[PDB]
RNA sequence: AGGUA
């Protein structure tokens, strides 16, 4: 009943991620323990992902097949078919932009090679080991260079309100914003016709091929840094009752709970103007949690309470 | 709707309790040789126990 | 461990302190250097003299020692958190961790198995079974033809 | 450090290692500079009339018994009597200072700031006054920046010339003519946008009238404010950074009991900041003692919320902890097991609630765990989908729908038609008896009589036999 | 063990479960290769969609067989929709495009 | 790009096109390269097939950053999709679909 | 017990000393344990004494209190058939064959750091604790590895 | 008023390292920034600092300078290729594509520095107003 | 976990 000649894979944009999402997951709450009705607006939510049982609002308002083309406006919960809960995706609005682990620790690091910047440097910048200049000015400081704590402090003291440098995934995303693909492609095309040096021509050819491929892909490099994180439909990460105190829960559920906890804590700290050490620590939290969720195993494993086993990740 | 029509016709209504009796799994047979009843302390005993 | 340590270094001692001493480390270096010189000889990791059997008692004692270690942490926290004067010691010892860990060992473990009980021979073989797997042994990521 | 590290714990320890521990008098000195900053900001709020008018409005509301007494003030630096006396003399000082506006004025302002120096108010009211003065700053800077944008983008003049000429009265026509006097081209260009600039100046003067003070004093007082909270925030951040070690040490005790250590220390840092905001040395206690309970509360909240997969209320968590402690006590006393009868006896809680709580206290398990102690199959590989209708039942439903449609076709036109909308047969909507009657232009007992006639006709053992099989 | 209807799964729709009536037999990649080796196309599609994971196709097949008719809806296996949603759960776009 | 590792079928249709046409650009010359079975399966035209039975994460990342668009026409691709394979009995069907594509 | 006891307090001079242990008779025999689905286990009761020394001065006991037969858990008791009953099911603990604690002077062969000349390495495997490694390199140098770092 | 802006025009040492990046495999850009930085004196430093009072505003201004110098460099290279073709230079096919003959080729660095200097003069003119 | 091919 579905016809399609081909499948495209590309970089998901924050706007189209919101397009997939039917609601923003704002709470790490799951259910009411004794009453297994999902919370609002938690990882399981009828207000977001759709009703649990067939064609009835989860408020006790509408229970019939008649109320299916109209959603319940008397409360947050909507009324549709239950299979919709297997397809609706959500989104989490990350307070700080977070780097995608796949684009980071793959043997060819797409973030690394697009910035033509070695892996250790990205690891140190993202994990808050050192600063990086997100564009300088009329300084003796390059457009891109890593600086340590004391080096960054010395640059700030020596150079005043002209110095734009941040630290972590925000800095990486700023760098990707400041990089333009088509203009660099034109520059490389001009230089190739003029340059005659072998090594220079090889560098120009490699960079022009890479940038032209990225442009043909129709992707914006900033999308490699996740601003909004999609969350899988609850049915694909099921929570099903089981006898006794044991209940089947998804490792994905715990991972998203951790991500939501750390994101909310970051939001609260930012609202409280917390010291730089604490906010850096919480951004480290968010980066680590997102990395484990996307692929747990390339960050020194993540284990849960009451269970000693590497948590299942999407990868 | 068809179920509602049938219950209106036959005069029957939904049962307040659903059957959950333990059936023998299909494919096996035999004699019930022993029956154990465990009711926790503080809960009323039944005749079989 | 001490008896094997002295045996491989060719000492008449068959007993001593469990913790290493500087003399023991130096002797190990000297033996390894002599083997490098060709004077010494290597030892197989498959000789039954180099592989020891932990029966039920030793495994249970080791796990009980782990339980004693965690309850020791609890006791040492309590001795400073709690009263530094007279208080009855039964109120500061916790049976839950030791018993829970012992039950975890006996019930849910790689080496605690339902007795294969369909023959007297099956029971005898299961009780006489020798496993190279388990906690502290060899994972199935082997072959590793040597041990097999 | 730079040691090819990928653990946030390590470099968090690196960060906390930079700051050296404090002594008992060091905490007092830092809290003293904090108190100096908060006194500076209180004086800044003191020089602002409108926040004081708002405070007096809430005091009057409290006197009218419309608001809680403990939601406005907490303690004083030398009770309803003291509050009434201080607010009465404070209103007197406020009015005598305001009369000087609409030498002597400076003395009245000094006495006013002195009579606020006695006040110690709730953090919420203080935060409200801070936000009000902050939005005063925002509106003043917004008017100034609007004048900036107009004069720069509409007259094409650099931002440097504006600062010297405009500053000093900023609310008069003197600078207009002063800039025009040099016959500059931008001065002539300003005559085509003069109306909007003058209207914005009128709004600025209206803001001054609302404040009741000249805008220059507003800038002076708000700059004193800004430096005040700058000093306060710097000192508070110094306290928080120097006290991270206490948080780490406290949390590492709770790490052995489940939950990530990093989350615990982050929550403890939140509680530490909360304690810092609430800390005082007029009490005479050590800061560490006060912060300890705050950190413990934050850690308990974290374990209650972010450690349980399913939500469990904090009071329910405390009940669970009490139940477990009493269970341990009874277990070590009796020496056999915790019997539910004694558990019921110890609590006011019946026992069925005890067992349901015991069921609740256990956390859900992953399906990724192997069933059968490391079988290569996972638990979730066995869970049957109970929300899916069996194809047997779907086929039964289809056959029943076909049979009901055939039977309705076996009846008359109007009877079958009434039955279709009465129960919603073969349309995605259902209609009430009166709704069908309205469309059948007969709203009486007649429609229900038609329905009963259809039922009686169906009672015959010629149309019920086919439907007899479906319901046994 | 033999089944024509019974225990399905939650996350996927692969039929398995139950100590009373188990699931079907795992038609693993080896058997898919075996079918691909012949010109076995429709049988392979039955192995993949109608009887494995396409819930709508499965119901329609059961109704058709009961009614006495032998044809299938190709549909889409629920496993592939799960794969699409899970890939979209990452920062990765995946879509189905028409010609 | 004078060093591009390219599928030979596309190279062959392109050289056939340039030879039949009056346009002899540039060019174009190629040298067949040999890759191990794992590498050949890893560098196929369809990212679904490569990601299925080999390093899934890296293949998916490469496809996403490159914005690949696999057009099926492969046994495992259609197996994953859940339609008739383009082999044997299904070859008649797909050949029909080929006629329905690129033409009314 | 003698390895872990006595337990010394972190400041307070309140030490816990071990005396002996006693096995209580099981509350249920093998038959009723299998019938009821409960473990066949014996209670463990231990004699302990809390001693408080001079506060505060060099060591020396000032006061001592004795807890007799304190229950610190129930240990499964072995049946006469050589098995244990834990949940009504009769379980067996398989004896494990594992590398003995001591020193192994192993030969490193098959991987040579692109140099040949198979090497030798001495591993000190403790009964409990951290492994120790003394290994060679094809440059005739000796290296120490605590665990596998 | 502000009419002081001296451009640090024309230097042989304006082509001495501009390719320097802190990091491996130097590529285009980060030489453009150095190109328009060394084209302005420290007087221009202080003038830019005083004229714009916002860090994001100066940031965007430097981005605009980068954009305009890049555009003028591109157009200068285009006109150089055009005049070379008009001067009798052809397109040599190398394993990188088309290039010009060496006797008709210069280098991209001097084109970039000339473009940066012209843009520097433009910014000075905009700043002496 | 054990066992089967």
């Amino acid at each position: 009943t579905e016809e399609f000649d081909a499948i495209k894979i590309a970089l998901a944009s924050p706007d189209m991620i919101r397009s997939w999402s039917f609601g923003e997951v704002k709470k790490p709450e799951t259910i009411n323990y004794r009453t297994f009705k999902p919370e609002r607006d938690g990882l399981f939510c009828a207000r977001i992902f759709g009703p649990v049982k067939d064609y009835e609002c989860l408020c006790g308002k509408y229970k019939r097949l008649k109320h299916r083309g109209v959603i319940c406006e008397k409360c947050g919960v909507e009324v549709t078919q239950t299979k919709v809960r297997r397809e609706r995706m959500g989104h989490i609005e990350l307070a700080s932009p977070t780097a995608h682990i796949w684009f980071l620790k793959s043997l060819p690091s797409r973030i690394g090679l697009l910035l033509d910047m070695p892996l250790r440097d990205i690891e140190r910048v993202l994990y808050f080991e050192s600063y990086v200049v997100i564009e300088g000015g009329m300084t003796n400081l390059e457009r891109q260079q890593i600086l340590t704590e004391e080096q960054y402090l010395d640059a700030l003291e020596e150079f005043g309100d002209e110095f734009d440098a941040k630290m972590g995934a925000e800095a990486i995303q700023a760098l990707l914003k400041s990089m333009d693909l088509e203009q660099e492609c034109e520059q490389l095309r001009e230089e190739l016709n003029e340059t005659n040096s072998e090594t220079k021509r090889k560098k120009l050819t490699k960079r022009i091929k890479l940038l032209e491929a990225f442009v043909q892909s129709g992707n914006k490099p900033e999308w490699m840094i996740l601003t909004v994180l999609p969350v899988l439909p609850p049915d694909l990460r099921p929570l099903v009752p089981l006898d006794g105190g044991r209940f089947a829960t998804s490792d994905l559920n715990d991972l998203y709970r951790r991500v939501i906890n750390r994101n909310n804590r970051l939001k609260r700290l930012l609202d409280l103007a917390a010291p730089d050490i604490i906010v850096r620590n919480e951004k480290r939290m968010l980066q680590e949690a997102v990395d484990a969720l996307l692929d747990n195993g390339r960050r020194g494993r993540a284990i849960t309470g009451s269970n000693k086993r590497p948590l299942k990740s999407l990868a | 709707p068809e179920e509602k029509l049938l219950r209106a016709i036959f005069g029957e209504k939904a049962s307040d309790v659903k059957d959950s009796s333990l059936r023998v799994p299909n494919g096996v047979s035999g004699t019930v040789i022993d029956v154990q009843v465990f009711t926790r302390d503080g809960v009323e005993k039944d005749k079989r126990a | 461990g001490r008896m094997k340590f002295n045996r491989s270094l060719l000492r008449e001692e068959i007993e001593g302190s469990g913790i290493l001493s500087k003399d023991d480390i130096i002797d190990v270096m000297k033996k390894l250097i002599d083997i490098r010189n060709g004077k010494g000889e290597v030892d197989d990791i498959d000789h039954l003299g180099n592989r020891r059997i932990r029966s039920v008692g030793e495994m249970a004692e080791n796990q009980f020692r782990v339980g004693l270690v965690r309850v020791e942490r609890a006791v040492k926290e309590r001795l400073s958190l709690g009263d530094l004067d007279t208080l009855m010691p039964q109120d500061m010892i916790n049976a839950k961790p030791i018993s829970a860990a012992v039950k975890e060992f006996f019930g849910s473990s790689q080496l605690s198995q339902f007795m294969d009980q369909n023959n007297p021979l099956s029971e005898i073989t299961h009780k006489r079974r020798i496993s190279a797997l388990g906690p502290g042994g060899l994972t199935r990521e082997r072959a590793g033809f040597e041990v097999r | 450090e730079i040691g090819r590290t990928t653990d946030p714990v390590r470099m968090y320890m690196r960060e906390m290692g930079t700051v050296e521990l404090l002594t008992r008098e060091g905490e007092i000195d830092i809290a003293k500079r904090i108190e100096d900053g908060i006194n500076q900001v209180q004086c800044s709020v003191a020089e602002y009339p409108e926040a004081i008018t708002y405070l007096l409005e809430q005091y009057d509301r409290v006197e009218a018994e419309e608001a809680r007494l403990s939601d406005l003030i907490t303690g004083f630096v030398d009770d309803p009597e003291l509050a009434r006396e201080k607010f009465a003399e404070l209103r007197a000082q406020y009015v005598v200072t305001r009369d000087t506006i609409k030498a002597t004025a400076q003395e009245e302002i000094l006495k006013l700031s002195e009579v606020f120096k006695q006040f110690r108010l709730v953090p919420k009211q203080f935060d409200y006054l801070v936000n009000s003065m902050r939005v005063m700053m925002d509106r003043v800077r917004t008017q100034e920046r609007l004048i900036m944008k107009l004069c720069v983008e509409q007259c094409k003049m650099p931002k440097k010339n504006f600062i010297t000429l405009f500053t000093g009265n900023e609310t008069s026509d003197t600078w207009f003519n002063a800039a025009i006097a040099m016959n500059k081209p931008w001065s002539e260009k300003l005559h085509d946008v003069s109306e909007e600039v003058h209207r914005a100046l009128q709004k600025l003067q209206q803001i001054e009238e609302e404040t009741g003070l000249t805008i220059e004093q507003v800038k002076d007082i708000n700059r004193r404010m800004s430096i005040g909270e700058a000093k306060a925030r710097r000192a508070k951040k110094e306290m928080v950074e120097a006290n991270l070690r206490l948080v780490i040490s406290i949390a590492k005790k709770y790490t052995n009991r489940g939950l990530q250590f990093l989350d615990l220390i982050q929550e403890g840092n939140i509680g530490l900041m909360k304690a810092v905001d609430k800390f005082e040395y007029r009490r005479g206690y050590k800061f560490s003692t006060y912060a300890t309970w705050w950190i413990r509360q934050a850690i308990t909240r974290s374990i209650a919320d972010q450690a349980r997969t399913i939500r469990i209320p904090v009071h329910m968590i405390e009940t669970i902890n009490k139940l477990n402690r009493i269970s341990r006590q009874m277990l070590q006393e009796m020496g056999r097991e915790p019997t539910p009868e004694e558990l019921a006896e110890r609590m006011l809680m019946p026992e069925d609630k005890i067992r349901k709580v015991l069921k609740i206290a256990k956390e859900p398990i992953s399906m990724e765990t192997p069933i059968g102690d490391d079988e290569d199959s996972h638990l979730g590989d066995f869970i049957e989908d109970t929300t899916l209708e069996l194809p047997l039942d779907s086929a039964t439903t289809e056959s029943l729908r076909a049979a009901t449609h055939d039977v309705l076709a076996g009846l008359t036109a109007r009877e079958a038609k009434v039955l279709r909308m009465r129960f919603g047969i073969d349309m995605n909507t259902d209609y009430t008896l009166e709704e069908v009657g309205k469309q059948f232009d007969v709203t009486r007992e007649r429609i229900r009589q038609i329905e009963a006639k259809a039922l009686r006709k169906l009672r015959h053992p010629s149309r019920s036999e086919v439907l007899r099989s479906f319901l046994d | 063990h033999a089944r024509s209807t019974g225990s399905y799964s939650l996350v996927t729709q692969q039929p398995l479960g139950g100590k009373a009536q188990f699931g079907g037999q795992r038609f693993g990649e080896m058997e898919v290769w075996a079918l691909e080796a012949y010109g076995a196309a429709y049988t392979l599609q039955e192995m993949l969609t109608v009887k494995s994971d396409d819930v709508n196709g499965r119901t329609k097949m059961y109704k058709n067989i009961v009614d006495g008719n032998h044809q299938m809806e190709p549909g889409m296996p629920e496993s592939f929709n799960v794969l699409l949603k899970e890939i979209r759960s990452l920062g990765i776009n995946i879509e189905l495009e028409d010609e | 790009d004078f060093l591009e590792g390219e599928q030979v079928e596309y190279s062959r249709v392109k050289i056939a096109n340039r030879e039949l046409e009056a346009n002899g650009k540039v060019g174009a010359t190629y040298s067949r390269d040999l890759l191990g079975i794992t590498k050949a399966s890893l560098a196929t035209e369809s990212f679904i097939s490569a990601a299925s039975f080999q390093e899934t994460t890296r293949v998916l990342t490469e496809a996403a950053v490159a914005g690949k668009r696999d057009e099926l026409r492969g046994l495992k691709e259609n197996v994953i999709v859940g339609r008739l394979i383009p082999a044997g009995t299904g070859y008649a069907y797909h050949q029909d679909r080929m006629r329905r594509r690129a033409a009314g | 017990f003698r390895s872990v006891f006595p337990i010394q307090s972190y400041s307070g001079n309140s030490e816990l000393q071990y005396v002996s242990y006693r096995l209580g008779e099981p509350v249920f025999d093998v038959q009723e344990c299998q019938i009821r689905g409960v473990t066949y286990s014996a209670p463990l009761r231990v004699k302990l004494r809390l001693v408080i020394y001079e506060r505060e001065a060099p060591e020396g006991t000032v006061k001592d209190i004795k807890e007799q037969e304190v229950y610190m858990g129930e240990i499964p008791l072995m049946t006469d058939n050589g098995t244990f009953v834990i949940n009504g099911t009769e379980r067996v603990i398989v004896s494990q064959l594992h590398r003995s604690p001591g020193v192994f002077f192993d030969s490193d062969k098959g991987k040579t750091h692109s140099s040949g000349k198979v090497l030798y390495n001495a591993r000190i495997i403790p009964y409990r604790g951290s492994w120790l490694d003394f290994e060679f390199d094809p440059k005739d140098n000796l290296f120490v590895r605590i665990d596998r770092r | 008023m502000t009419k002081i802006t001296v451009n640090y025009t024309v230097d042989v040492k304006d082509i001495q390292p501009k390719h320097v990046r802190s990091e491996s495999n130097p590529q285009n850009q980060n030489k453009i920034r150095r190109a328009w930085v060394l084209s302005l004196s420290d007087n221009a430093m202080e003038v830019i600092q005083n004229k714009i009072k916002s860090a994001p505003a100066r940031h965007a201004y430097y981005e605009a300078i980068d954009r305009e110098v890049s555009n003028k460099w591109i157009e200068l290279m285009r006109k150089h290729t055009t005049e070379s073709l008009n001067a009798g230079a052809k397109f040599i096919m190398t394993s990188c594509g088309e290039r010009l003959e060496d006797d008709y080729c210069g280098n991209a660095d001097e084109r970039l520095i000339v473009a940066a200097q012209i843009v520097a003069e433009t910014i000075a003119a905009d700043f002496n107003r």
